[PDB]
């Protein structure tokens, strides 16, 4: 698949279909939503390592909301990025 | 085992051979189930024709609800959950002419196909652009001819810019004989010639043209360049065998582009058309 | 044990506090039981001090979210909270919340814990608790149970089980019970009208298509109230306990207002609106008499009180104010009215010792609501036959008291609300009592013997009367010009400032009901002015809280008179402005005047001509500048009038700038103190405002006169791109840097080192984004301008001993990647052509790091994780990555060389390739080398 | 919209001990969109600022730089360039 | 010298912390902490008559980390509810922030500020705000930054205090 | 979402849709009544097939010698040439032959050879399985949904127990399950008579002779401990929900899915296709 090829879990498709979706512009760069997928898989690595972090914080394996917003505590740039 | 087979007394193997030939017969038995089956599946899609003409009406905008089918469906939307559909007091103010001003349900098809988990994948933007234009996706099984069902793709040639044809229409075909495990088993599929305005709207092939005075031949020429690429509508025009290129090259060909080939008509076939509309809201997934 | 732990945690030390804190959760957490019944012990026990009490009862509170249920959001688990001590605490609360004998604060206590069970708990798993409480209160009339079972309705009683519950239909039926008793004590009778009110609260949210079974106890339920609340009307209780007869009847009509505004017409019939409205006169005037009592002073609080009720009295008279008032009824409430809108000999005298206090409560701005507000609401709500009626009247009344100097002010107040009503006062005999009214206000004036508020609210109420009855006198123009007149020189004489300001505000209805101009004619309007600035020069050494706003307010009325240009008068022009800088920078923080002076000032110089212009900038400017300095000394802390001041020097350049350049008079006012400002000053609002009028001053200044100030405007470039000022007030150097390149193009090449010194330390150093393509646009201007001058700058600069241009290079070509916008990538394009057609060895060869070459492995490096697999890149030469950027976007919009020869990006960009081409082919072979296939084709079909 | 899978390989390649409730990934793929939205946002407006109006590589990278904070917009970045070059290969 | 208890209250990211702490230091505070517990912070004025002193305290405003707070109103002479008039919403919060007050001590005088005054975004206006005219609570637009109104609020509250209207700060 | 965000043309067109959705429902309904009788019709076809199969493998009817052929052209078209005749079987004598009447372990041998339900046989099942004389299947046609599954056992000299015939039954959902088919809904199966504990493969069995230590009584002790089996098959679980068997109702419901993975291999493979199964061709 074409996230493989980029090297990427997250799916170049649904990122393209979403900014397709926006008419973001009259035509699309391949490069945009691979970049852009990557970006957020990114965004996602991040998050993910900091609620797995507050989940241990929380002693456990498990994380639910309550330790996604702690992880977001974590860390002052996702404060402001994310609110 | 091989030396318990040879273990079996004679009698022992005329009494499998005879049972080989009762497991034929109900292979023959099973040939006859599956004409029945495909007589009466024919029969009951043309039960079926005038629900889905009815709704593809309405999905083009042609038709417009009753009030008896509007609490029919207010009624089964009471069923379950689909609140969604619960018309509110905001709406009851507008008025047709600021509504039919956008006639027919925008690009319900391409939502639909795209909802599709295995077909959806193969539908590039370039693809997409001619799905906004499908209007209609009948099935037809061949009942004359060689068996299969074959599926139709609907446009309006006076508004697509893309291709002259109203009905874009893919086929696919079973062999004579059904298969091990009693279901049919497939044929090599065939895919129309779309009729395209021109080859810059073409959407699989990829084309390069340019001019040069060329000196090593002395040649003041022009050069046109013409590549086949991935698309969906390259779902049309399925591959086929020459016999020494299909023994080493087509034989990779078929074992995988044959394999998607059918899954994906399977897809559509049986999970998409008869819930278009819950594939279109999703609610079929 | 735990004695100890709530003395400590009630010290003000933070250090014992928290240890108490911390300590008392750790111990909830091992055993919550435990906790929880020592807090009910220490709550129950009489021996502890009070204090000791309520901390208990108030921890409790909170410990019962997290450890009572997991129904609560919060749930501190390890709750170890047993259905015994549950049980247990239900029947302490009960005990402490019910009884008698307790203070105050433990019954609040007890039932803000009640409260907070009853949320998780009330209708299905503590029914012991309406049980308890519908006995107490039916069998004993326990006014504990009501307060108590109207917090409960006030926090956790819900629609649902309001309607379809059994807590609303039990609840209606002991109400009533209790209210129809004759033998229930007065004050009970009081809390079941509370209780009523809350549960027509709870009605309230209702509508005609619900179900049945709600809409039905509805309207039963309000017919059952209105025949209830009509019978209570009809007792009396005679002298004893008068306060609470008035809080009795106070809370009746709270209840009938509404039931008139928040049901349906159908609930509350005419003929009960004309029954109560009677009852309502009749309250009314009762409630005047016991006013007469009042001079008793048997309780301080009776006045307090007698307002209170008639406010609602009042209010309930406005709900029903569309039904047909009879004569002696009308005497009968403008009477009462009039007894009650008299002046409080405490208000009187606040108002005569301090006149500010008259001026915010006159011009609206006061916070307090009183019965004059209320009749203001009365009266401005008559319709047109009650309101012609109530006209004649009340003039009637002034008419028969003008001797007396009690009632007159009063009189004279209700005129004025009855003018503010919208409607027109048409009727048979308006013109004889009309005529009357203005001839006794001419008499208010006239007199000597007449007290300040009497004459202040005469002042204020010509207005009204000339306004209202515009097209009723036939002679509008001279009567308004005498009133207008005399009032202004009453103010004039006078030595109250009271009447002075009554007068000002006046003066603002006067400027409000007619053009002033046209009906005085332009030498009488010059000399009304005149006195007008007077008046308020006299009044202002004085004014504070909103005096200031109206002062303002008045002066843009004065302005806005000002003649025109053939006939303006110097001195009002100069005293206009004296008197807007003066009362602005009297009180610069309040943001009223602040915009109010805004107005004023947009007025003053929008007479602006050429033919003029020196003029206004010889009288504005010397203030503006001395603005400048007493901030400065000040350290430019934020003061909005410097920032209203900023502002008006921007655009007062902006003006008249029809010569080419402004008159050097302006440059010679304003530089010097602004650069006095550019420096010396650290903050983000300050600096924007002074950079963008200086950066204006420099867009329309002579050139020629500002060569002098040359280093000047350097050091305000270096100042602002060094680092003393945020990288917020950095990123307005952009339109500074483009003015100064257009006005200094030729005689800014010597200094430009001087320049991109500052532009790179700023560049390397700042980490924001939308600051360091401003600087690179720059630094790219600057190579358009000479590529040669600006590299041997970048040469010899250095930071951290190193040569700017491996500092430079690098940042901007990697930037580069994320500068984006047509005109500034053109900038970039010349840039770089600018350098590549310099050709110097550095060009050639300096690594610029333009390949990434990825670490290896497909997971997502995370920060963390790049701090052991940080990724890799490749020190391609600068030429290198510019050509493929350059392709890049070519692509988004020798033996070639020899095919070649046989305004926009894309245009612009191919000429430098072509230019290349035709002048460095070994570094073009060179770079093509480097260059990949699909850029090489690019590149090849864009020359093509 | 849906990423779970995504997530859970993602969070494994990070986290191979730990567990993440549907809700959280509703929360987290809202994120997701949110600054998705905001980034593309922002290339449009790149795109219609210049009549090039072609989005690609550049103006997601400019987005991306402009939105996110600086360290993790360094990183965001380098995957976007890691995970172009890993393509283009 | 007469000593009180003042329990500066109201929701969070309002503006209370930054108002303690120029009336004690006098500097502004652009960035925002949000206060955990509570902080004491012993004010002084000086006066006419002599002299006023206030034991201030800033309670959180975020219930996250507003632990034990009622008791810290035990024995409050005197309490300031601050909201912003750029939120509307901290507005809405005052009848809740004014019924804890009152129950946990019924009749201290109670002044309410609306801070941030200084700045043109401001969402709402002494039109909505009524909440006093009721309860009969003085009420002030006050601002942290320029000073508008800066001690207007301790004025009011050492008058009432003192029973001296005639109190004025120097 | 937005689809509902969209003017009331939008909702209405939609609900319509719905009502139509209802209107294919009703025809669907109506074409799995139409198939079940097909497949009840075809089925009264296939019955005979396997009874006469099943009398062949227990010996009960012999073949014939144009079947014989006909199975050999099959088997040469099949390459399955293991199944050929040698001179050396041929030179086995009549009484050599008719020492077994039916096919030593036919049924035992294809169920070893089926990939998941040969796991669940045991040794004393294999043997016990020996006297399995016929597997039959019969469609549910009453009521509710659903097919019901049969064994043949020659009780007469099965010493295990005294069931001649033991079924089992399957059952779907009363509505059409989505996608167009049924989902499932619990089993019921019969109880077998064992002959005596010591026989009963599904228990093993422990003999005790005891002189009680308390009470001095003298009595004999037959126990009884339940093991796992192929005819665990039957004994399905109980019900798919009630109040009382949840703590049950976690295993009835892991059951449940294995059981019916059972099932459907059966009625798909081993009926249709025994003789392959057996032989292991079909593997
Ligand atoms: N412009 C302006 N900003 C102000 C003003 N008063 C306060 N601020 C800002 O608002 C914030 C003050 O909030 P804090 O005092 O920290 O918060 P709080 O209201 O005590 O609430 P918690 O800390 O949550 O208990 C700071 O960022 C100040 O810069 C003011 O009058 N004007
Ligand atoms: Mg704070």
């Amino acid at each position: 698949s074409r996230s493989a090829k980029a090297g990427l879990t997250f799916p170049v498709g649904r990122v393209h279909r979403l900014l397709r979706r926006g008419n973001y512009a009259q035509r699309i760069g391949s490069g945009a939503p691979v970049y852009l997928t990557a970006v957020l898989e990114y965004l996602a690595a991040e998050i993910l390592e900091l609620a797995g972090n507050a989940a241990r914080d929380n002693k456990k394996t498990r994380i639910i909301p309550r330790h996604l917003q702690l992880a977001i505590r974590n860390d002052d740039e996702l404060n402001k990025l994310l609110g | 085992d091989s030396g318990y087979v040879g273990g079996l007394p004679k009698n022992v193997k005329e009494k499998l051979l005879s049972l080989k030939t009762l497991q034929s017969e109900l292979f023959e038995v099973e040939k006859e189930f599956q004409v029945e089956m495909f007589e009466l599946e024919n029969k009951f899609l043309q039960k079926y024709k005038p629900i889905w003409e009815q709704r593809s009406r309405i999905i083009s905008g042609q038709e417009q609800p009753k009030p008896e089918q509007i609490a029919k469906g207010q009624e089964i939307v009471e069923s379950l959950n689909e609140t969604e559909l619960l018309v509110d007091e905001e709406e009851k103010a507008q008025n047709d002419s600021e509504e039919e001003q956008v006639k027919g349900i925008p690009s319900f098809w391409l939502t639909a196909l795209e909802n599709l988990p295995i077909v959806a994948d193969t539908i590039t933007d370039r693809d997409a652009e001619v799905l906004e234009y499908l209007q209609d996706i009948g099935l037809e099984y061949l009942t004359d001819g060689r068996p299969g069902f074959k599926l139709l793709f609907r446009f309006d040639s006076s508004a697509n810019p893309f291709f002259t044809n109203d009905i874009l229409a893919k086929t696919y075909f079973y062999q004579k004989e059904l298969g091990y495990s009693g279901d049919f088993i497939y044929d090599h599929a065939e895919g129309a010639e779309i009729s395209w305005k021109d080859n810059a709207h073409n959407v699989t092939v990829d084309l390069e043209m340019r001019k040069q005075r060329n000196k090593t031949t002395k040649q003041v020429r022009t050069i046109e360049k013409i590549t086949p690429i991935e698309s969906f509508f390259n779902f049309f025009d399925p591959p086929k065998i020459q016999n020494e290129d299909q023994d080493e090259e087509l034989e990779e060909d078929l074992e995988e582009r044959l394999a998607l080939d059918y899954s994906i008509g399977e897809q559509l076939k049986d999970k998409l058309i008869p819930r278009a509309v819950d594939w279109f809201t999703g609610a079929a997934l | 044990d735990i004695n100890e732990l709530i003395i400590g945690a009630q010290s003000a030390d933070k250090h014992t506090r928290e240890v108490a804190e911390t300590q008392l959760l750790q111990w909830c957490d091992s055993d919550a039981s435990q906790v929880f019944k020592a807090l009910a012990n220490v709550a129950l026990q009489h021996e502890a001090s009070l204090e000791s009490r309520q901390f208990a009862l108030l921890s409790l509170r909170k410990l019962i979210t997290m450890y009572w249920s997991p129904g609560f959001e919060s749930y501190r688990s390890t709750s170890n909270v047993e259905i015994d001590v549950k049980d247990f605490i239900r029947e302490v609360l009960l005990k402490l919340c019910l009884n008698d004998n307790e203070n105050t604060k433990i019954k609040n206590g007890a039932s803000y814990c009640i409260v907070q069970i009853s949320a998780v708990d009330f209708p299905d798993q503590w029914p012991q608790l309406l049980t308890v409480i519908y006995d107490a209160i039916s069998h004993q009339h326990s006014l504990n149970a009501m307060s108590l079972l109207n917090e409960i309705y006030d926090d956790v009683v819900s629609e649902e089980m309001f309607f379809e519950g059994g807590i609303g239909l039990a609840t209606m039926e002991i109400v009533f019970k209790v209210l129809n008793t004759e033998t229930s004590t007065l004050i009970a009778k009081i809390a079941a009208l509370k209780l009523l009110k809350a549960c027509l609260l709870q009605m309230s949210s209702h509508n005609e298509y619900d179900e049945a079974s709600r809409k039905s106890f509805v309207s039963q339920c309000l017919a059952t109230s209105l025949q209830i609340l009509g019978q209570l009307l009809t007792l009396n209780f005679g002298n004893v306990d008068v306060i609470s007869q008035l809080k009795f009847k106070s809370i009746i009509y709270e209840n009938l207002v509404f039931i008139k505004n928040d049901f349906s017409r159908k609930h509350f019939s005419s003929e009960l609106q004309k029954q109560f409205k009677i009852m309502a006169i009749q309250d009314l005037e009762n409630v005047t008499h016991i006013n007469a009592n009042v001079e008793t002073t048997e309780s301080e609080p009776l006045l307090e009180t007698v307002h209170d009720c008639s406010i609602y009295i009042v209010e309930f008279l406005t709900s029903v104010c569309t039904l047909q008032f009879s004569v002696e009824e009308m005497n009968k409430i403008i009477t009462s009215l009039t007894i009650l809108c008299q002046l409080s000999s405490e208000t009187r005298e606040i108002w005569t010792s301090d006149f500010n206090t008259f001026v915010s409560k006159e011009t609206g701005l006061a916070a307090s609501y009183n019965v004059r507000d209320q009749a203001n609401e009365f009266f401005t709500s008559l319709p047109n036959p009650q309101l012609s009626l109530i006209f004649k009247v009340v003039s009637n009344d002034i008419e028969h008291s003008t001797c007396n100097y009690s009632t007159l002010e009063s009189l004279l107040y209700l005129l004025q609300c009855i003018l503010l009503n919208d409607d027109e006062i048409t009727g048979e005999n308006i013109d004889q009592s009309l005529q009357i009214l203005i001839k006794t206000l001419e008499n208010i004036l006239v007199s000597q013997e007449i007290p300040e508020l009497i004459l202040a609210r005469a002042i204020l109420t010509i207005p009204r009367v000339l306004d209202k009855f515009i097209d009723a006198l036939p002679d509008i123009k001279p009567l308004t010009s005498a009133f207008l007149a005399k009032s202004l020189n009453l103010a004039l004489k006078s030595d109250k400032e009271l009447i002075k300001s009554a007068t000002l505000i006046a003066f603002t209805y006067y400027c409000y009901f007619a053009e002033l101009d046209s009906v005085l004619g332009p030498e009488v309007c010059s000399e009304t002015q005149e006195k007008v600035i007077r008046i308020i020069n006299q009044v202002s050494s004085d004014a504070e809280e909103d005096t200031n706003g109206a002062l303002m307010e008045v002066l843009s009325q004065v302005i806005s008179y000002n003649p025109k240009e053939p006939h303006s008068r110097k001195e009002i022009l100069q005293a206009e402005f004296h008197l807007v800088f003066t009362i602005s920078s009297e009180d610069p923080a309040n943001v009223q005047v602040v915009v109010q002076s805004q107005e004023c000032l947009e007025k003053l110089l929008d007479n602006i001509n050429m033919d003029n212009y020196k003029n206004y900038i010889e009288l504005c400017l010397p203030s503006f500048i001395n603005v400048l300095d007493s901030n400065n000394a000040n350290n430019y802390r934020y003061s909005p009038l410097l920032s209203l001041v900023l502002e008006f020097i921007t655009v007062f350049l902006k003006k008249k700038p029809n010569d080419g350049f402004l008159p050097d008079e302006i440059n010679q006012y304003l530089f010097e103190p602004l650069a006095k400002v550019l420096a010396f000053s650290t903050e983000d609002e300050t600096l924007q405002l002074a950079t963008e009028a200086f950066s204006y001053l420099i867009f329309n200044t002579d050139t020629r006169a500002m060569e002098p100030r040359l280093m000047d405007i350097m050091k305000v470039l270096e100042r602002l791109l060094s680092l003393e000022v945020s990288d917020s007030a950095a990123m307005n150097v952009g339109p500074l840097v483009v003015a100064i390149f257009t006005r200094f193009s030729k005689e800014i090449q010597p200094l430009i080192g001087r320049i991109l010194e500052a532009v790179v330390v700023r560049l390397i150093k700042t980490q924001n984004i939308s600051t360091e393509q401003n600087l690179l646009s720059v630094l790219c201007f600057l190579t358009c301008n000479d590529p040669k001058q600006t590299v041997d700058f970048l040469s010899s600069f250095q930071i951290d001993n190193t040569d700017a241009l491996t500092l430079v290079m690098r940042k901007w070509i990697e930037a580069f990647e994320v500068i984006r916008g047509e005109k500034r990538i053109k900038e970039n394009i010349v840039a770089l052509s600018n350098l590549f057609f310099l050709n110097d060895k550095r060009l050639q060869k300096v690594v610029v790091n333009g390949n990434l070459i990825p670490y290896e492995g497909d997971l997502i490096i995370t920060r963390s994780m790049a701090k052991k697999m940080p990724d890799r890149y490749v020190q391609v030469p600068l030429y290198t990555k510019i050509i493929k950027l350059f392709v890049s976007e070519l692509s988004f919009q020798d033996k070639l060389k020899e095919y070649i020869d046989d305004e926009s990006v894309v245009q612009l960009l191919v000429r430098f390739f072509k230019e290349v081409a035709s002048k460095d082919v070994s570094g073009f072979h060179c770079i093509y080398e480097t260059l990949s296939d699909s850029e090489r084709k690019v590149l090849s079909e864009a020359l093509l | 919209e849906t990423y779970s899978s995504y997530i859970y390989k993602v969070l494994k390649q990070t986290h191979p001990d730990t567990g993440i409730s549907q809700k959280s990934m509703s929360i987290l793929n809202s994120f997701v969109n949110d600054i998705f939205e905001r980034i593309a946002t922002e290339a449009s407006k790149l795109a219609a600022y210049n009549k090039k109006s072609t989005i690609s590589a550049r103006e997601i990278q400019t987005a991306v730089r402009l939105i996110l904070p600086g360290e993790l917009a360094k990183h965001a970045v380098s995957e976007g360039t890691r995970a172009v070059t890993k393509y283009s290969s | 010298v007469p000593t009180f208890k003042l329990v500066l209250v109201g929701d969070g990211g309002t503006g209370k912390t930054t108002f303690v702490k120029r009336h004690l230091t006098g500097e502004f505070e652009k960035k925002y902490i949000a206060t955990i517990g509570v902080e004491v912070h012993p004010l002084s004025f000086y006066t006419n008559f002599g002299e006023i002193k206030f034991d201030v305290w800033d309670t959180a405003g975020l219930e996250k980390f507003g632990g034990l707070r009622d008791g810290y109103y035990i024995n409050a002479q005197c309490a300031i509810i601050m909201f912003d008039v750029t939120s509307r919403i901290t507005y809405k919060n005052v009848p809740n922030w004014h019924r804890d007050l009152v129950r946990v001590c019924e009749n201290i005088p109670i002044v309410l500020c609306g801070n941030k005054v200084d700045v043109k975004e401001r969402k709402v206006k002494a039109k909505t705000i009524t909440f006093h005219r009721k309860k009969n609570l003085q009420y002030y637009d006050i601002s942290a930054k320029s000073n508008y109104n800066f001690e207007k609020p301790f004025l009011w509250l050492a008058r009432k205090l003192a029973g001296n209207p005639q109190l004025e700060f120097v």
